């Protein structure tokens, strides 16, 4: 399987950004809700 | 019993249905409903692959009981051969198309 | 335009894409739910609360992964995308109906989401057995919504089963026999038949459950002369075929992947392979009761079901050994997909071997309803069905998209997930032999070590499914277009380039009648 | 390319699948409202959009086949398979209900009186109306066959006459069955006997109505000369469905009405 | 009396049905409007001459 | 009776670039919009009911 | 009961549970054989530069790999079935106890002679006396005579429950309206713990089982002081 | 209880139309008469509050929530007893 | 068929700007993963 | 008497009928010895068995059913 070089290459910085963002979008919301569990369990 | 009154295909069939109906009675098969019968496949007696363009995918069942069909594009031009068994195939313009 | 293309489709490729999108998203929800499960069990005590909120979570986990991730992806996604391409068909037999199959899914998913919001949700287990699922122990709209979600999902799957069988049987080139179609196509044609015959019995069962709790019937209520066990028979009659319906398309993709990366033309023992799936599909219909060993049935019948269940190992064995034989003289290419294929072959073997153990009613008495059975099915599902999905996804992504994935990243992703799933489910064999029951939000102090290790592994898996999302982004961000593909002589799906045009096989395919 | 050279049908984008999917949502959640928050407005809307969808989806199919001629031989062979397969899934749907019945009647729980029919239940007499319903359904089996044969022989009037007789027998059964329900000395709520009886014979009842509106549709398509002596799948299907329906009644009769009572 | 029967007559009645059926609806609703018929006036959101 | 399938075949085979579910006129169009409207509204109404029932 | 960092089964308190341990060892020995065989073949296949991508004849080897698994399955099936019948065997019990699952507690009934019946509830982790097991201690243990064939009859008065005691190799679902039978036979005195093995609602994890086995003499005096 | 009978080897529409009016319909007439003759109106069954009958675990979604759908007061008692 | 063809055109979402895409993928998979968390929260805040 | 012995007609994991049968049997015998006198002979065996095997709640409810005359079994 061969392919042409990237029409719009993603430099390391660009990757580091997309990787960080991808992580945060998963970890934040869950972290928040989980962080306040006790408050919910106590109303 | 007795009587009549219902239309017939010959008289009420339309669209593509009618086209294959007529085409079929003339003995021709423009909409590939039948399985094409093989020739000797030699350089001089190639299998003639009709086409409505300038390339058509040919599938070659090399040996009768084979479970693997060998696939490839047949282009307009000189006869070409199945990669696994030679067997010549030559493109040809597709006549009836309505 | 967008509407006409995406909401009013009649294109096997676009409907198939719509599925993969639905399945991936549902896959996120199911992953989140699996994490709450291990979050709750990762330290002695209660994090969420009582077995109700906990079991509501366990139930949604099962429904989401089974009905909304695995089935949509394998059958609707790969099924619709690849089948027509592999047999040279312009599309499917019923393009419109095919679309309804897809659109029935989002609503079905809504009903399931709705069920866990109203009241206290459905903490019944994915088996939604009565009396717990009844209008007394589970009053309210929840279970009813769970039932309706299942009705739609079932209508969706048997409508599609009808489409695949018709297409696969009726739309191949005139000179091509059934013994000339590829294993994947056979794999979905057989899965389609299992769905057609098992799904209706489920709908018969849950409709009876629905009337029992809204129309005063007593199908499963002793008071009126009913029998809670009757539901078990009906459910499980579908319930078993259902798991084969879940692994069969995976068997097919594996056959394709192993053969391709071994540089072989065809898989070893093609007709043995067809025989194997057919046997598996059939025996799969006469063994339901192995899920009811501790229910109080006759020793004799209990003996029948352990034997009947065991003979399934033979055909499954010819498949495992055939894939090995396929690798034999091959020119192996250590691509991501091949890595997923090898993992599957081993892990699935272990998980199915572990299922032969449970096949024994005597031993199952002490193994039933414990974490041993949780280990069995996660091996065959988390590292069986799922590994096939990943191998197939990374292998065909270029065909579907036209762009390529970063292989190194793709390999990193395998490494992480391979560690994660094993660490998660391996310990669970012990917890089960040692007695830890299923569906508990907390456990006796002794089970603390393994449950801890287990929960840690689930976090590594989390890391892997996060990375994958990125891996897909990068592929689409860089845009390396596909140029050349190997072995197309024997792999039709690739002959029209990546991605194949909206309309493929406009002018048929020429196949000689020798 | 551009112009196709295969005998298949590439159906135009239709909004109907979306519309029917939305319909299913509305009817299911609507039933949930009726059952719980005592409301039918939602259930009403769903039933509505649903009929709308079926009417249109099937109207188009007629357009594409009769008016546009897309139903070539290959396309038809596929429709035959589809119908067979569908009828099959149905056969297995009813199988859940006979399983239920036999399960209960073959091993009667003590709360029933340890017998079958449970003490307190006064079963209907198979030799009365059940026997009538049986003969009615069976006769429509012979008359729908006569219809089919007239059609193939191009006998317009007779096909119409037979299709009409067939339809009225189907209606006659519906009414007769309706009265039986009303006069029955037991109800859905009368334990497992009533459950088992009313949902099996009930679902079948729904099927006779579904099969009758289908034959009605066929009737009108014929009045409008849609069918040719050789291409009338719409009728073949209507006919196959109608037979599935007699057969299910034969099992109901023998199992529930005769054996289990 | 048999003359009423006929191939055109079937088509003819088929044709005349909309015009005469429309009259019946018009005649019926209008007659309700003329006798000021009760129970349907229950069903009208606007024209309730009753308090 | 009639027999004018020939008139309809022509009407529906007419190359007006219209999709079959609209190829037949203006009523096709109103039916379509009515159906579409009821479905979307209904769907909206259903979401409201669920939001409403989610709460104690 | 189960101890920290346990790998296999809890120690057998009764003879069929012993019988099971041995059968499991047998079965496990085989899964180790096959699962290691497959892994070896796999690594073997992937470790050579030599190729043979042309066609290979199947069927021939196909018999070996179809007849072998068939023989192995008999080797497991036989022992399995024997133990299976051995469990549902013709024995004559000298006592009959009944247990009734309830939403979040079990109740026992010894009624051969007198109508003795009590409720067995889990001791809240808060009111446990030092040395007591966190989610396993019940307030009223089900006392029974060691070295004797007892007949247990399991049922429920509500949803489904499952009465299990691993050390004795027992597990029987509790289905309302049904009387499931099982033979208990400990060959040694002590305290034997078990838990509800069926999802039954909010406190499914908090409704344990504790068997206390003493000699007949002490059993009967206990029974009387119980009413 | 039969075995079969008069063979007419050639079956066309005339044969099926013959069976329709010469067999099918006449049977529907006989049975109709039979059922019209055996029209014995059974006196409403004695009421006894059996617990396995007149089940009610959730009021029906209609009326007073205690009346089954095709409720016939003459032959169907409420849980409490006959209607009136 | 006015349906465009080729890489990046056979999908229901735009792949022309990698960062707009980043946002979309983030909301898509993100909202899917967060849903269970907020449902549990919702159930914990009822009475 | 120790406890109800093994019963060949009830050889499997399910004893529901075992409990049921003996409960009937006893009450059927009882009614007869009553309406016959025959020196008011008594069928204790059946009661010993049914009391051992039948959970209390079943016996209770059945007795009540027999009281109000809504007992479904034929005695
Ligand atoms: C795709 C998923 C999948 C697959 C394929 C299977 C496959 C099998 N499973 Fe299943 N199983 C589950 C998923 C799956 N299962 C799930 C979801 C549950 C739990 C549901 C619930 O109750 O909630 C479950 C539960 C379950 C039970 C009941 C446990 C209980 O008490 O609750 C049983 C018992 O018979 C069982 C057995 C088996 C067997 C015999 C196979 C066989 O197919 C295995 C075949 C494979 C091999 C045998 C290995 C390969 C072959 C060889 C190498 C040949 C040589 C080997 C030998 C001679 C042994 N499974
Ligand atoms: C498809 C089946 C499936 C899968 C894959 C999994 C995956 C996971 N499940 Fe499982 N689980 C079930 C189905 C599944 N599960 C079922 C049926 C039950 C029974 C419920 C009951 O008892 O009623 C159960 C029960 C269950 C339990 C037992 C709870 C109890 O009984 O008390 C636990 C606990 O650890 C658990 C955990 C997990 C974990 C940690 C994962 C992790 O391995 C998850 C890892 C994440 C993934 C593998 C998903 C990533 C894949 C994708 C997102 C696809 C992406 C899309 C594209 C590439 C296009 N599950
Ligand atoms: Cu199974
Ligand atoms: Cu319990
Ligand atoms: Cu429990
Ligand atoms: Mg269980
Ligand atoms: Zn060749």
């Amino acid at each position: 399987i061969t392919a042409k070089p990237a029409k719009t290459p993603t430099s390391p910085k660009e990757q580091a950004i997309g990787l960080s963002v991808t992580f945060l979008s998963f970890l934040l919301p869950a972290g928040w809700v989980l962080y306040h569990l006790d408050n919910y369990k106590k109303s | 019993a007795s009587g009549g009154g219902v239309p017939t295909d010959e008289e009420q069939a339309t669209g593509l249905e009618r086209e294959v109906m007529l085409a079929a009675r003339k003995g021709q098969d423009p909409y590939n409903i039948l399985a094409p019968k093989a020739t000797s496949g030699t350089k001089e007696d190639p299998n003639l692959v009709p086409s409505i363009t300038n390339k058509r995918i040919v599938g070659c069942i090399c040996e009768e009981d084979n479970s693997t069909v060998i696939w490839f594009w047949l282009h307009k031009g000189e006869a070409q051969r199945c990669p696994s068994c030679g067997t010549h195939y030559k493109l040809v313009p597709h006549q009836l198309a309505h | 335009m967008f509407i006409n293309r995406w909401l009013f489709s009649t294109n096997h490729k676009d409907i198939g894409t719509l599925y993969l999108l639905f399945g991936a998203w549902a896959g996120m929800v199911g992953t989140a739910l699996s994490l709450l499960i291990r979050a709750e069990l990762g330290q002695p005590g209660t994090l969420l609360g009582d077995d109700q909120i906990y079991n509501v979570v366990v139930t949604a986990h099962a429904f989401v992964m089974i009905f909304f991730m695995v089935m949509p992806i394998m059958i609707g996604g790969f099924g619709n995308w690849l089948v027509p391409l592999m047999i040279g068909a312009p599309d499917m037999a019923f393009p419109r109906m095919n679309n309804m199959s897809f659109w029935l899914l989002p609503p079905s998913f809504l009903l399931l989401l709705a069920s866990s919001m109203v009241e206290a949700g459905a903490g019944t287990g994915w088996t939604v057995y009565p009396p717990l699922a009844g209008n007394l122990a589970h009053a309210g709209a929840s279970v009813d919504l769970t039932i309706f979600s299942l009705h739609l999902a079932g209508v969706s799957s048997i409508l599609g089963a009808i489409n695949f069988i018709t297409t696969i049987i009726n739309m191949k080139p005139p000179a091509m026999s059934q013994y000339q179609t590829p294993l994947f196509v056979w794999s979905v044609m057989i899965t389609a038949v299992l769905l057609l015959l098992s799904l209706p019995v489920l709908a018969a069962g849950i409709t009876m459950l629905l009337t029992d709790r809204n129309l005063n019937t007593t199908f499963f209520d002793p008071a009126g002369g009913g029998d809670p066990i009757l539901y078990q028979h009906l459910f499980w009659f579908f319930g078993h075929p259902e798991v084969y319906i879940l692994i069969l398309p995976g068997f097919g993709m594996i056959s394709h992947i192993v053969t391709y990366y071994s540089g072989k033309k065809e898989p070893f023992g093609y007709m043995g392979m067809v025989w194997a799936m057919m046997s598996i599909g059939f025996l799969g219909f006469i063994v339901w009761a192995h899920h009811m060993f501790t229910v109080g049935m006759d020793v004799d019948t209990r003996a029948y079901f352990t034997s009947a269940t065991m003979i399934i190992a033979i055909p499954t064995g010819v498949k495992v050994f055939s894939w090995l034989a396929t690798l034999h003289g091959g020119n192996i290419k250590w691509s991501p997909a091949m890595m997923w294929a090898l993992g599957f072959i081993f892990l699935f073997t272990v998980g199915g071997l572990t299922g032969i153990v449970l096949a024994n009613s005597s031993l199952d008495i002490v193994l039933h309803d414990t974490y041993y059975v949780v280990a069995h099915f996660h091996y065959v599902l988390s590292m069986g069905a799922v590994f096939a999905i990943m191998g197939g996804f990374v292998h065909w992504f270029p065909l579907f998209s036209g762009y390529t994935l970063n292989d190194t990243w793709a390999k990193i992703h395998f490494a992480i997930m391979f560690v994660g799933v094993n660490m998660t489910f391996f310990p669970q064999h012990f917890l089960g032999l040692s007695g830890m029951p299923r569906r508990y939000s907390d456990y006796p102090d002794a089970y603390t070590m393994w449950n801890t290790i287990s929960s840690m592994g689930s976090f590594i898996s989390l890391t892997a499914v996060m990375l994958m999302v990125f891996i897909i982004w990068e592929a689409f961000a860089s845009k390396r277009e596909v140029l050349t593909v190997d072995l197309t002589t024997t792999n039709l799906e690739w002959l029209n380039g990546c991605p194949p045009p909206y309309h493929t096989f406009e002018e048929p395919t020429y196949v000689n009648l020798k | 390319m551009t112009h196709q050279t295969h005998a298949y049908h590439m159906v135009n984008p239709s909004p109907w699948p979306l519309t029917g999917a939305l319909s299913a949502l509305l009817m299911t959640s609507g039933l949930t409202m009726w059952f719980h928050f005592n409301s039918m407005t939602l259930l009403m809307i769903g039933l509505t959009t649903n009929m709308l969808t079926m009417y249109q989806w099937w109207r188009d199919v007629i357009r594409e086949s009769t008016f546009q001629g897309h139903h070539t031989p290959a396309v038809q062979k596929g429709l035959r398979y589809g119908m067979i397969l569908f009828i099959i899934s149905e056969v297995l749907f009813f199988t859940g209900f006979f399983w239920a019945f036999y399960h209960s009647s073959l091993a009667p729980t003590p709360e029933l009186g340890g017998c079958w029919p449970p003490t307190g239940i006064h079963p209907l007499n198979p030799l009365e109306v059940p026997l009538l319903n049986t003969s009615v359904l069976l006769a429509s089996g012979v008359s729908i066959t006569w219809a089919h044969h007239s059609l193939m022989e191009g006998d317009r009037k007779h096909m119409l006459q037979a299709l009409f007789i067939t339809i009225t027998l189907g209606v006659y059964f519906t009414l007769l069955q309706a009265s039986e329900y009303y006069e029955a000395p037991f109800t859905i709520s009368d334990g497992v006997y009533g459950s088992t009886f009313f949902v099996a014979t009930g679902f079948h009842g729904l099927h006779v109505i579904i099969g009758s509106t289908f034959l009605i549709v066929c009737f009108f398509r014929q009045l409008k000369f849609h069918f040719t002596s050789n291409h009338h799948f719409g009728f073949e299907a209507g006919a196959w469905y109608w037979h599935f329906v007699d057969v299910v009644w034969l099992f109901l009769y023998v199992s529930i009405y005769w054996w289990g009572s | 009396l048999s003359r009423f029967l006929g191939p055109r007559y079937r088509e003819l009645a088929r044709n005349w049905i909309p015009t005469a059926s429309m009259w019946g609806a018009v005649g019926a609703v209008g007659l309700v409007w003329a006798t000021d018929w009760r129970l349907i006036l229950d069903w009208v959101p606007y024209i309730n001459g009753k308090f | 009776f009639e027999n004018r399938v020939a008139e309809k075949q022509k009407l529906f085979q007419e190359d007006n670039g219209l999709p079959v579910h609209l190829k037949g006129g203006a009523t096709d169009n109103i039916l379509y919009r009515v159906t579409m409207t009821l479905c979307l509204g209904g769907t909206l109404y259903s979401l409201y009911c669920l939001g409403w029932a989610s709460f104690p | 009961m189960a101890y920290p960092m346990q790998l296999g089964f809890q120690d057998a308190t009764s003879p069929i549970m012993e019988e099971l341990l041995h059968f499991h060892d047998h079965t496990l020995m085989i899964v180790f054989l096959i699962s290691s065989l497959v892994l070896y073949i796999i690594s073997l296949m992937l470790t050579t530069k030599l190729t043979h991508t042309s066609t290979m004849d199947a069927q021939e080897v196909e018999t070996i790999w179809t007849i072998l698994p068939a023989i192995i399955l008999i080797l497991i099936a036989l022992p399995s079935l024997r133990i299976l019948y051995m469990m549902d065997e013709i024995n004559n019990p000298s006592l009959t106890v009944k247990t009734m699952g309830h939403q979040w507690y079990w109740s026992y009934e010894y009624t051969d002679y007198e109508d003795l019946s009590f409720d067995s509830y889990m001791i809240p982790t808060s009111e446990l006396k030092p040395g007591e097991l966190r989610l396993l201690e019940v307030d009223n243990r089900v006392v029974l005579p060691m070295e004797m064939t007892i007949r247990m009859l399991v049922s429920s008065e509500d949803v489904l429950h499952s009465w299990a005691v691993p050390s004795l190799g027992l597990k029987t679902d509790a289905i309302p309206g049904r009387l499931n039978q099982t033979t208990l036979m400990s060959s040694r005195p002590g305290l034997y713990y078990g838990q509800c093995s069926e999802i039954c609602g909010s406190n499914h994890s908090f409704m344990p089982i504790v068997l206390e086995l003493v000699p007949l003499k002490y059993f009967e005096k206990w029974s009387a002081s119980m009413l | 209880a039969s075995a079969a009978k008069g063979d007419h080897g050639g079956t066309g529409a005339r044969t099926w139309r013959f069976l329709t009016f010469g067999l099918a319909l006449p049977s529907v007439a006989l049975c109709t008469l039979n059922s019209w003759l055996h029209s014995g109106h059974r006196e409403r069954p004695a009421f006894i509050p059996y617990h396995h009958l007149r089940i009610r675990t959730k009021p029906f979604s209609w009326g007073d929530g205690n009346h089954t759908f095709f409720h016939n007061p003459r032959v169907n008692p409420l849980p409490t007893g006959y209607e009136k | 068929s006015h349906y465009e063809e080729g890489p990046g055109k056979n999908i229901p979402f735009s792949v022309e700007n990698k960062w707009r895409l980043l946002a979309m993928m983030t909301l898509f998979f993100g909202s899917g993963f967060a849903a269970p968390f907020f449902i549990v929260r919702h159930q914990l805040l009822k009475k | 008497y120790q406890t109800a012995p093994f019963d060949s007609r009830f050889p499997n994991q399910n004893q529901t009928r075992n409990c049921w049968q003996n409960y009937l049997d006893f009450h059927r015998c009882e009614k007869a010895m009553t309406a016959k006198g025959g020196d008011v002979s008594v069928c204790e065996w059946y009661r010993r068995v049914y009391k051992s095997l039948c959970p209390i709640s079943w016996v209770s409810t059945w007795d009540d059913r027999r009281a109000e005359g809504t007992f479904p079994g034929k005695i």
